[PDB]
């Protein structure tokens, strides 16, 4: 029948967890998108900004806390990798100690990249992790005919 | 010129040091930091700053304390012989002018006596000198490490310590388990502070860490209480620790300017403009005037949406936040600009060493006026929202306030110390990047710092930014956006893409990096929050030797236990949403 | 109802305005005769802060710079835009493009295929091998900007 | 031996020295391309070019190049003077009006001598806007590359090739700007020592070619010592 996997689809729970930076684009899209957020509730956790060594801690016990099924998004690139930030402070990368479903480029991410990942989230959670011998075809694979084929772009002189 | 390499002996202050101790002992430096940099051996240090402290026009606030490591220069001309510096930089309000002191020290007695009880805001700075560097300070009361964890070993600004997690094991979740049992064992031994109060039903303890909106980030402030009251806070800071300073001595001069954007998440070209002035000060640069009006509207706008974002947040935590979420279509409208000039809406790194990046693009003008033509309006309902509402208003009365000087022992600058009588901006008293050519007013508080206070001022330094903006619409003059010298990194492109020695100096600049000589330079500016500075030292090679970042929200979160001690966690809370602190400038 | 009147809701735009500079995806261009504009000059790789390009150089038979392998890893990129502005021959840019996401990290680094698109993006007309010395195919010696005629050492004038 | 006055300061140097060695031997970077410590002085690039007074009190002396003045006890010098850093940056200049636009596409590119000369002496502008001239280049091995447009007509292949090496095959054709160094026909340069060219040539004419088929920048390399 497949009513419980159509049941998730429709329906998530975000739990943000973006921190100091990165999240003001991730509440420009949740404002527009959507106090009903709350901790041991959520579902999928948005990982922002960047993981450092000292509140790593603070991420592993809200990881735990989360119930059977776990979804994560890393968005920014503080937080898919150590970013910019190759330093002794800075674990390089959140997905070092927690596994990781979707990868959001950017440095801050855009709010309609917060939209395309739930659009890749639910494509995922639509077939069943959701790998399903589906999700070898990439979007660095899909539009790659599209990518190429642009010729001209708009000068940068212009607004 | 304004960059060209002074002594400074003859300042008053030089001389008058000179006739109470005579001859010997000062070292007068030559720098382009433009103020007095004297050497004072450890043994008087506090005798000096207490003859300065009670000088008949005293240096009041510590500005700045910190460390330099020094054993890496080859070109020492003139220096006493040092392993490891201290300096500290103190300013005088009623003088408006500043000395540095530097305390020279050998690799095996780094040992100081504590200088927390001239100015009780060195306390962490000194704590912090402790933590990145291995110098202990004798006579201090809490000496614990304040940026790395307490089972830490290695002093990570030393030169011998391998800056990259390259060098060091990756992350194998080997020391997770350990840190793991140490936060599920989760008790007080009472070393966090002096904690005199004991552990038992008299004393509760809370760790209060907020991880709520409008809390500027993830952090905790262990609280004792006792009948409700806040007995003693700590915070326990540097979990959002980015390494910039370290991150600058292993990046070119031209390579850093992204690092200074993030800084501050809210800042972007404004964390530039220090920087790009320091490195500029130390190249010998002199930009065109289209560069300073293009610098100041691009510092402007930013300080426009810092200030919106503060008004807009104040409101909607101890008020009514259904009028004022408007101010976030306002604030896409800033940024649609931003994006139109630079390219991306935050961290623009557009900012470059003589100019920027690229010309202003040519329908910049039109979108501009549109902007400035409409916000007034919206600018003037705000200002009816927020002065004559009267139920925070009410609320927001004699809420942890504090005087004149108690903000000058605590360094605090900015907005908070512009709500006492002190009428000091940087903007007018040391004008940078050509304020000097512009019409503005200082708004001042009078003599009581509070939370209606801080934003009525704000409201009136964002409508002086507004006839910045407008000043720099209609006397945005006409010429190049970079100067003409051989250290403009990069050269102008299109004179890369047809000359062969500008294509050689692009070459090398890019790829090696600028060769500035070796000279020490400082510039602190006028931020959205407080006074924010950069102290760098180059040792003649294309990277940093040393990078100095002073934030002012490390000192605005230093002052809070002196001013919350006898009040509410309510009013604790109120505190810290007013106070303009964000965890990425203290923690950098 | 004139409450909710006057706070319409919102509706989401399908087409979105960026404008010309924006700063996203990364892109290889082509001349506009055709060939791939980059000569493996490496100051991308060595300009980027966080070291996020690899490349190699080859060479043609013909003698034209051209890269073997182009590797950038996006998991990594800020879009800080330093290796657009270091590239000398434009060959490298930022199109205002956001659109990325991805189920592996792995699939996160853009081999030279993922980059080198059909035309020449911002700027149409720009072929540095026309100012450049060096000689390629339809380029003898002497046949770029402002150079004149090689003249032989035994040439009777003097 | 001797003292030496240096735009006012005082040092302690060689007499049997020139004052570019000198110099150099003190950390005071004076730009040159036709001297080489192994090669000795001709004075030909004219680029060592310094400010030299007679005594203390003459505040207008002559420029000298300093390759080839003899640093004897009392001589008075400026390196920093104002005509004399005009004088090298327009000798940069006059050697930058021929100079080809191959930095991108030259295996000397990070490893250029001229390119650290013209940021040293702070060139940046061109004003030259006529016709460059060209040159066609020469077969020299499977071991060396042969660039001539890239040749700036300081002598060191020459005075290397012959002099010091006793090579016979290299020598300079022509004359006034169509100065042409090589072979008088294609063919492998004979010499056991014809690789340290890579090394003497101060610019990309004469580049190594087992380096060009897989080439990185010096930037890229990983170096250690090693016999
Ligand atoms: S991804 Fe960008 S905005 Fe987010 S934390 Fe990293 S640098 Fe800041
Ligand atoms: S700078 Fe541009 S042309 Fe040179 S290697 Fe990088 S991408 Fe290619
Ligand atoms: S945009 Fe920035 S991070 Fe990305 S490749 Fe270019 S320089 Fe590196
Ligand atoms: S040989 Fe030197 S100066 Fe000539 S193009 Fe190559 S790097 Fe530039
Ligand atoms: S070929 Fe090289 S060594 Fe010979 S003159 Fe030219 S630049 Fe100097
Ligand atoms: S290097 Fe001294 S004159 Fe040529």
């Amino acid at each position: 029948n497949d009513m419980v996997n159509w049941g998730r689809k429709n329906s998530i729970w975000p739990y943000n967890f973006g921190l100091s930076c990165c999240y003001v684009e991730m509440v420009t899209s949740f404002t527009a998108v959507h106090l009903r957020a709350s901790p041991r509730q959520a579902d999928l956790m948005v990982v922002a900004g960047t993981c450092f060594t000292k509140m790593a801690p603070v991420i592993q016990r809200l990881y735990d806390q989360m119930l059977e099924p776990k979804w994560v998004i890393s968005m920014g690139a503080c937080a898919n990798s150590g970013g910019m930030y190759d330093i002794y402070s800075v674990v390089q990368g959140v997905d070092k100690f927690i596994p990781v479903d979707v990868y959001i480029p950017g440095c801050p991410p855009r709010p309609e990249a917060y939209m395309q990942a739930l659009m890749l989230l639910q494509e995922s959670i639509g077939k069943e992790q959701g790998v399903y011998r589906a999700n070898m075809q990439s979007e660095r694979e899909r539009k790659r005919g599209e990518r190429i084929a642009v010729t001209n772009l708009r000068t940068p002189d212009e607004i | 010129p304004a960059w060209q390499t002074r002594d400074h002996l003859d300042d008053p202050v030089i001389g008058e040091l000179r006739n109470r101790f005579g001859p010997d002992a000062f070292t007068v430096q030559a720098t382009r930091t433009g103020v007095p940099v004297v050497w004072i051996k450890r043994e008087q240090l506090l005798e000096v700053g207490d003859f300065l402290k009670k000088l008949p026009k005293p240096y009041v606030m510590l500005f700045d304390l910190h460390g330099m490591d020094e054993r890496l220069r080859t070109h020492r001309e003139g220096l006493p012989a040092a392993d490891f510096s201290v300096f500290y930089h103190l300013i005088s309000i009623d003088r408006n002018r500043d000395i540095m002191l530097k305390v020279a020290l050998a690799e095996n007695d780094l040992h100081v006596p504590t200088f927390t009880k001239l100015f009780p805001n060195a306390n962490w700075y000194e704590r912090e000198t402790w933590d990145l560097f291995g110098i202990t300070f004798d006579g201090h009361p809490n000496l614990r490490r304040i940026m790395m964890p307490q089972t830490w070993k290695g002093h990570p600004l030393r030169k011998d310590y391998p800056a990259r997690a390259t060098e060091f094991s990756p992350f194998e979740l080997t020391k997770a388990k350990q840190d793991l049992e140490m936060e599920a064992l989760t008790f007080k031994p009472e070393e966090w502070g002096m904690k005199r109060g004991t552990e038992n039903e008299d004393f509760m303890f809370l760790n209060l860490g907020p991880n709520h909106p409008s809390a500027h980030g993830a952090f905790r402030i262990v609280l004792q209480l006792d009948g409700e009251e806040i007995v003693d806070c700590v915070p326990d800071i540097g979990y959002h620790h980015r390494g910039a300073e370290k991150m600058g001595e292993r990046q070119s001069w031209h390579s850093y300017i992204p690092y200074t954007d993030r800084i501050e998440y809210l800042g972007g070209c404004v964390n530039e403009m220090p920087y790009v002035l320091a490195v500029e000060k130390l190249a010998g640069i002199t930009v065109p005037d289209r560069v300073n009006v293009i610098r100041v509207m691009l510092s402007e706008l930013f300080r426009i949406n810092s200030h919106l974002l503060y008004i807009s947040t104040f409101i909607q935590d101890v008020g009514a936040m259904t009028p004022v979420f408007f101010a976030f279509t306002d604030r896409q409208k800033i940024y649609d600009l931003v994006e139109a000039i630079t390219g991306f809406r935050m961290h623009p790194a557009w900012f470059r060493i003589g100019g920027v990046a690229h010309d202003l693009p040519r329908g910049w003008d039109r979108l501009l006026r549109e902007f400035l033509d409409w916000m007034p309006k919206r600018l003037a309902s705000y200002e009816k929202a927020a002065l004559q509402n009267t139920i925070l208003k009410g609320r927001s009365q004699g809420v942890a306030a504090y005087g004149a000087k108690e903000a000058l022992e605590w360094g605090t600058t900015g907005a908070g110390l512009r709500a006492t009588g002190i009428d000091f901006d940087v903007r007018k008293a040391r004008p940078y990047s050509g304020y000097e050519n512009f019409d503005f007013e200082i708004p001042v508080g009078g003599g009581v710092s509070d939370c209606y206070t801080r934003v009525m001022l704000k409201v009136e330094e964002l409508r002086q930014s507004l006839r910045i903006l407008e000043q720099c619409l209609n006397n945005m003059p006409e010429g190049p956006f970079k100067a003409d010298h051989p250290l403009t990194t990069p050269p102008p492109k299109e004179r890369t893409l047809q000359h062969i020695e500008t294509l050689i100096t692009h070459f090398l600049q890019v790829s090696w990096g600028p060769v500035m000589p070796a000279n020490e330079s400082f510039q602190m500016i006028e931020a959205t929050k407080g006074i924010n500075s950069y102290y760098l030292t180059s040792d003649g090679s294309t990277m940093s030797y040393r990078t100095r970042v002073r934030t002012p929200s490390f000192a605005h979160l230093q002052q809070i236990p002196a001013a919350i001690r006898g009040s509410l966690v309510s009013d604790l809370i109120v505190y810290l949403g007013s106070i303009d602190f964000v965890m990425s400038d203290v923690d950098r | 109802h004139a409450f909710a009147k006057r706070e319409t809701r919102m509706y989401p735009e399908e087409p979105v305005y960026l404008p010309p500079r924006y700063r996203g995806r990364i892109v290889l261009t082509r001349d506009p005769d055709g060939e791939e504009r980059c000569v493996a000059c490496n100051l991308c790789a060595v300009a980027c802060p966080v070291g996020c390009i690899s490349l190699q150089k080859a060479e043609t038979k013909d003698g034209r710079w051209y890269p073997e392998f182009f590797r950038i890893n996006f998991s990594r990129c800020i879009f800080c835009g330093l290796c657009e502005e270091a590239c000398p021959t434009t060959a490298i840019q930022l199109t205002p493009d956001f659109e990325m996401g991805e189920y592996k990290r792995q699939d996160l680094v853009y081999e030279k295929e993922d980059l080198l698109i059909s035309g020449p993006g911002k700027y149409p007309e720009y072929n540095f091998y026309r100012m450049a010395g060096m000689a390629i195919d339809g380029k003898d010696k002497g046949e770029a900007e402002n150079e004149a005629k090689p003249i032989d050492v035994k040439s009777l004038l003097p | 031996m001797a003292t030496i006055h240096v735009d006012g300061k005082e040092y302690e140097v060689n007499g049997a020295d020139n004052l570019l060695e000198a110099c150099l031997s003190l950390g005071l970077d004076i730009p040159y391309f036709c001297w080489h410590p192994a090669l000795g002085s001709v004075g030909a690039c004219r680029q060592c070019a310094v400010k030299q007074y007679q005594n203390a009190e003459d505040t207008r002396g002559r420029l000298v190049m300093s390759c080839m003045t003899p640093a004897s006890d009392g001589t008075f010098i400026s390196i920093d003077d104002e005509e004399a850093k005009q004088f090298r940056e327009s000798v940069v200049e006059w050697l930058m009006t021929n100079h080809p636009h191959d930095c991108p596409v030259c295996e000397e590119g990070g490893n250029c001598h001229l390119q650290d000369m013209t940021v040293m002496t702070g060139h940046s502008f061109r004003r030259y806007r006529f016709t460059k001239r060209t040159h066609r280049n020469q077969d020299l091995g499977p071991f060396i590359s042969h660039e001539m447009n890239r040749c700036i007509a300081c002598y060191r292949c020459v005075r290397y090739y012959k002099d010091y090496a006793d090579g016979t095959d290299l020598g300079v054709y022509g004359a006034h700007d169509n100065v042409y160094f090589g072979r008088p026909e294609d063919g492998t340069l004979e010499s056991e020592f014809s690789g340290n060219l890579v090394e003497i040539c101060p610019t990309g004419v004469f580049t190594d070619k087992t380096h060009s088929e897989r080439y990185n920048r010096k930037w890229d390399m990983q170096f250690a010592p090693s016999i």
